[PDB]
RNA sequence: AUGUGGACCCGCCCCUUGGGGUGUGUCCAAAGGGCUUUGCCCGCUUCCGGAUGGGCCCGCGUCCCAUCAGCUAGUUGGUGGGGUAAUGGCCCACCAAGGCGACGACGGGUAGCCGGUCUGAGAGGAUGGCCGGCCACAGGGGCACUGAGACACGGGCCCCACUCCUACGGGAGGCAGCAGUUAGGAAUCUUCCGCAAUGGGCGCAAGCCUGACGGAGCGACGCCGCUUGGAGGAAGAAGCCCUUCGGGGUGUAAACUCCUGAACCCGGGACGAAACCCCCGACGAGGGGACUGACGGUACCGGGGUAAUAGCGCCGGCCAACUCCGUGCCAGCAGCCGCGGUAAUACGGAGGGCGCGAGCGUUACCCGGAUUCACUGGGCGUAAAGGGCGUGUAGGCGGCCUGGGGCGUCCCAUGUGAAAGACCACGGCUCAACCGUGGGGGAGCGUGGGAUACGCUCAGGCUAGACGGUGGGAGAGGGUGGUGGAAUUCCCGGAGUAGCGGUGAAAUGCGCAGAUACCGGGAGGAACGCCGAUGGCGAAGGCAGCCACCUGGUCCACCCGUGACGCUGAGGCGCGAAAGCGUGGGGAGCAAACCGGAUUAGAUACCCGGGUAGUCCACGCCCUAAACGAUGCGCGCUAGGUCUCUGGGUCUCCUGGGGGCCGAAGCUAACGCGUUAAGCGCGCCGCCUGGGGAGUACGGCCGCAAGGCUGAAACUCAAAGGAAUUGACGGGGGCCCGCACAAGCGGUGGAGC
RNA sequence: CCUACGGGCAGGCGCCGAGGGUAGGGCCCGUGACUGGGGCGAAGUCGUAACAAGGUAGCUGUACCGGAAGGUGCGGCUGGAUC
């Protein structure tokens, strides 16, 4: 049935990149558009943007890369790195704002889900919040 | 295994397993020598090596080794063993102590002479 | 008797579990002593309040075995009593039929718990010794008395065991207080000094008691501090060791020269001690006064002063340190790998070297390394590991939109987290160890306030999941009944005659009671040739002549319906090849066992000839497997190409479902996987944790039995493994050579020499 | 026995009760005549099962048989080589 959509939307950006792909759609919904909202912002993806794919909505998702490189293999820097699930329905991860971690000193982003909405860990720390980590991305 | 599998089963903390009934661990242990016999050595080796069979204060009845260049163990000997296989010979899983009851320290011994348990000689010190 | 008051019953207010108040009625107090004696000091009574200390109750937390799965009859609740300071099945009478359990009851094992301690990057693991806190115990079992408080270590009673006294009637005793003795053990101290300090009991006080305590004694048992000297001092003594015979080492090391001066001797000499008490004042505040030291003639200060202890382990690799002799698979070393069989850096000694140093090694135990139980942080195609397959219970997990609640979650404030210990300052002992003061953290839990993204929950909505409807399909999916032809055996008939059969070769065997081969007829049993596939169907096992009936699944088209109804699934329940079992049929062919023949050194086999169970059917068991894709189920995501089975379309081509092959990205130890993942992700289940012992023993469950499921330990090894590499080998393959054999001609083996 | 005549004390009976006994159940250790296998130990005996088509492909569940490895039946697997 799809047991956790932010982990396939994780996911399928994961999959998408690895083949160097323009764009993928996502089936849509609000806590995963607020999640590329911050994706964007930090200059992950170029940007995102609702569409309908059989009458129904996406998420189309325009991913981003690095130049051409050099020698043999001349495949692009991937700017998404590494983007991974924390917290999942198996077992929810939740951290008050002094154990927010720092994701490989700061050049990696946590997104992070907080009543004060969804939140990268330097804007949820300097609003003085915690909540649900949600993922890493670096 | 899953998180909820883990909950529920847990993982299971390993018990180690003694090497030595000198019984309760305990560092040494008193016996008296019972059969002071030679044994052969087996795998690749050769050799007469010395042994004896121990009673022990612990209860037990063991085989322990008498290490060293040469001994003064007969039949109701009284000595101290310590834990130390021998590893050639099989059963033995022990050594005796030199220089505690009545196995007489290694006379002759120059060098490594705590072990054997031999006094310090008086010529040149 | 007095009753400030308090207690009880009844009532009434307030308050809300038995908390305050109030009104009749009843009931309850007391002790005296001292004086520097008319006014003080110590006491006594009742009441209310505080302080301290406690009892009871509750949430949460607190080890191993499920090879302990069901436990309970004061049991569970109730009404009324009793008992208590007080609640309560704490106890009792009666009533009801209850209580607990896989979130692990019941049982067994083991253990005092904690603050802490050790370890670890942390998470975690181990631990609870000193010190502090709580519990429990006082030779073993019970019990109550007194009392504010005990069911009372040095109080009482009784029973038990042990020791001592005993006039045999009876008694006495309780070091887990301080010392100390003995026994056990590898091993753990003085029958010391003192109440001077701190604390404790009684006392108006003086004081008395205090093995609490403060000290000293003994053990390198630990930690810290310090000594065994310091500066000169040779191209370099001797001795010992190497040597390529030239030289090298020990080595500034020594001898020797100055210099300092641990030990030891002389002198002074503590702090810890100001209070209690007495005097002035008032017996208060304040002031004055006197006593008091176990440690100790110690610490510390001053004068003098002697060069004055060094050991233990290691030197093959891991690991810092190499040579000569001795030795010859011996003697021995050995943590693991392994050394030793005449040149051993591995054994023993020497020289030399390395490392620590009043210590150094050993053994034992904990954590570490061990991401080797993996939360952080592992795995299961072939290495250990996917349950044989399903159905589905509990449980875990859950698509998109809106609103309410705020349980999780996050935030603020506050109470709590004692002391010690831990972290950081600054201080005290000459330093440090040890210690004083101050600061700083600190999981967890309580109370009040707030947030609402995600999780939960309540209510509402949707249609992408799921299910359903209409129409169309392919299929060895299953069950029952029927039926067809070929073949084998047997029986009958004809014709026919000397062998058939069988093997490497044979023989046993069958055949003149006429076999074999051939034709005709009949009986029965079992299995379905071509089609047939690299094919299809099923969840697995597994399913194949044809027909009919009954019946399970599943695919496509339309996008009509329901509205998250979903996934997974411990246990349960069902299915489950062959062999095997029970009852009863059946039995052609085949065929364990068995009876024979060959082969062989032998042949309990391979080959041949017989042949019972069985193989077949029904019903009932068994429940295993190389039950294999050796690959759990479900969902989403990530190039293609090619062949195939089966739907639909606008039928060159497009679009579903299924079976193969090659292969993007990627993964993999490799082999390989690769939209039918072993790739990338989520959920839920099962499993693994070196090899052998062992799928054994024990126990339980199941089974008619055979057996099956679950499943150890002792002991023992340093491997056991997987994939791939180079070879080598094959009674594997392909290609090819050589007087290798074949074709030839002459020899040797015989005789004499 | 004491009494202020209210009662108290002795004493007696009873419930509970440590422990004791008898019969039946369970559990834990010892010790054991006799018996079953197992580990380990340079150079003992019989064969030769397996590894190369291991000279009968192997392995496997099961069933029988056999000094021993094993062999045979039936069914399964390829984790069999040779085209
Ligand atoms: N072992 C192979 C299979 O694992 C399967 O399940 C596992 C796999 O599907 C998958 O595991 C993946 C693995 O596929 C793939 N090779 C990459 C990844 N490292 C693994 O992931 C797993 O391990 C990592 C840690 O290594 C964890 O952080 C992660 O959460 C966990 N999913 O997720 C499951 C997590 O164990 C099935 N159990 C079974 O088919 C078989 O056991
Ligand atoms: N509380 C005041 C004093 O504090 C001390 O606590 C402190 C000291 O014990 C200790 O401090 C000192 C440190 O300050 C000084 N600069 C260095 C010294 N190594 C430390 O000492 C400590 O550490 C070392 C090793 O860990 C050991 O000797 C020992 O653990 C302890 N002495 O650690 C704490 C903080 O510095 C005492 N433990 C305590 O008995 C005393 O009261
Ligand atoms: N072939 C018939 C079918 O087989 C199944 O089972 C039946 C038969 O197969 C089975 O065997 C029959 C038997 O009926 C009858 N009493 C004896 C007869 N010889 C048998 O005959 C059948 O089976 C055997 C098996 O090889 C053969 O003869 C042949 O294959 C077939 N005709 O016995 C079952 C009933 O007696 C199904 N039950 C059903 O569909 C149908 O009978
Ligand atoms: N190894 C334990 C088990 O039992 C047996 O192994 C034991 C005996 O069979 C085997 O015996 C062998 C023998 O077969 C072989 N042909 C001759 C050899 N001398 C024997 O050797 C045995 O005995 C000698 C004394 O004679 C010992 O020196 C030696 O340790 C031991 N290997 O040696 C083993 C010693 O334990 C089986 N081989 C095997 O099933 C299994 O591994
Ligand atoms: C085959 C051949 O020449 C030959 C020669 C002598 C004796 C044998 N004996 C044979 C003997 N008949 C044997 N059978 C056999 O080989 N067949 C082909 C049937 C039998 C099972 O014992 C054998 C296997 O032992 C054998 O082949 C020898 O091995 C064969
Ligand atoms: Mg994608
Ligand atoms: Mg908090
Ligand atoms: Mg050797
Ligand atoms: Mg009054
Ligand atoms: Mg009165
Ligand atoms: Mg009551
Ligand atoms: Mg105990
Ligand atoms: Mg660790
Ligand atoms: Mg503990
Ligand atoms: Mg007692
Ligand atoms: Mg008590
Ligand atoms: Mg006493
Ligand atoms: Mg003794
Ligand atoms: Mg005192
Ligand atoms: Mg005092
Ligand atoms: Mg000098
Ligand atoms: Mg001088
Ligand atoms: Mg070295
Ligand atoms: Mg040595
Ligand atoms: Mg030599
Ligand atoms: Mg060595
Ligand atoms: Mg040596
Ligand atoms: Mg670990
Ligand atoms: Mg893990
Ligand atoms: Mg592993
Ligand atoms: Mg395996
Ligand atoms: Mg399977
Ligand atoms: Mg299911
Ligand atoms: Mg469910
Ligand atoms: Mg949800
Ligand atoms: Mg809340
Ligand atoms: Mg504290
Ligand atoms: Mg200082
Ligand atoms: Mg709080
Ligand atoms: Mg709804
Ligand atoms: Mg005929
Ligand atoms: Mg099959
Ligand atoms: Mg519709
Ligand atoms: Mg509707
Ligand atoms: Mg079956
Ligand atoms: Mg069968
Ligand atoms: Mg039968
Ligand atoms: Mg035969
Ligand atoms: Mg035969
Ligand atoms: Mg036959
Ligand atoms: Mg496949
Ligand atoms: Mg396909
Ligand atoms: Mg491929
Ligand atoms: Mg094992
Ligand atoms: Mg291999
Ligand atoms: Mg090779
Ligand atoms: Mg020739
Ligand atoms: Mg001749
Ligand atoms: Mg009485
Ligand atoms: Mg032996
Ligand atoms: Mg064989
Ligand atoms: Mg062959
Ligand atoms: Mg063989
Ligand atoms: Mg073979
Ligand atoms: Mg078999
Ligand atoms: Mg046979
Ligand atoms: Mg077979």
């Amino acid at each position: 049935m799809l047991t956790d959509p932010i982990a396939d939307m994780l996911t399928r950006i994961r999959n998408a990149t690895r083949v160097y792909k323009e764009s993928t759609d996502v089936p849509a919904s609000r806590f995963k558009e607020e999640i590329l909202r911050i994706l964007a912002r930090e200059g992950f993806i170029k940007g995102y943007e609702r569409v309908d794919v059989d009458g129904k909505p996406y998420l189309r998702v325009y991913l981003k890369y690095g130049p051409r490189r050099q020698g043999p293999d001349p495949r692009p820097e991937q700017v998404i790195h590494h983007i991974r699930r924390i917290s999942k329905p198996g077992r929810r991860v939740y951290v008050g704002v002094k154990e927010i971690p720092r994701v490989r000193r700061g050049l990696g982003i946590a997104i992070l889900s907080t009543s004060k909405g969804v939140l990268t860990d330097r804007e949820a720390r300097k609003l003085g919040v915690g909540g649900e980590l949600i993922c890493e991305v670096w | 295994p899953t998180i909820n599998q883990l909950v529920r089963k847990g993982r299971e903390k390993v018990r180690k397993k003694s090497k030595v009934p000198a019984l309760k661990g305990a560092p040494f242990r008193r016996g008296v020598c019972t059969v002071v016999r030679t044994v052969t050595p087996k795998k690749p080796n050769s050799a007469l090596r010395k042994v004896a069979k121990v009673r022990l204060t612990s209860g037990y009845e063991v085989t322990a080794y008498i290490p060293g260049e040469g001994h003064n163990l007969q039949e109701h000997s009284v000595v101290l063993i310590r834990g130390g296989r021998v590893k050639d010979l099989p059963g033995v899983r022990y050594h005796i102590v030199r220089g505690v009851y009545d196995a007489a320290g290694v006379k002759d011994r120059k060098k490594s002479r705590s072990k054997y348990g031999t006094k310090k000689p008086k010529e040149a010190a």
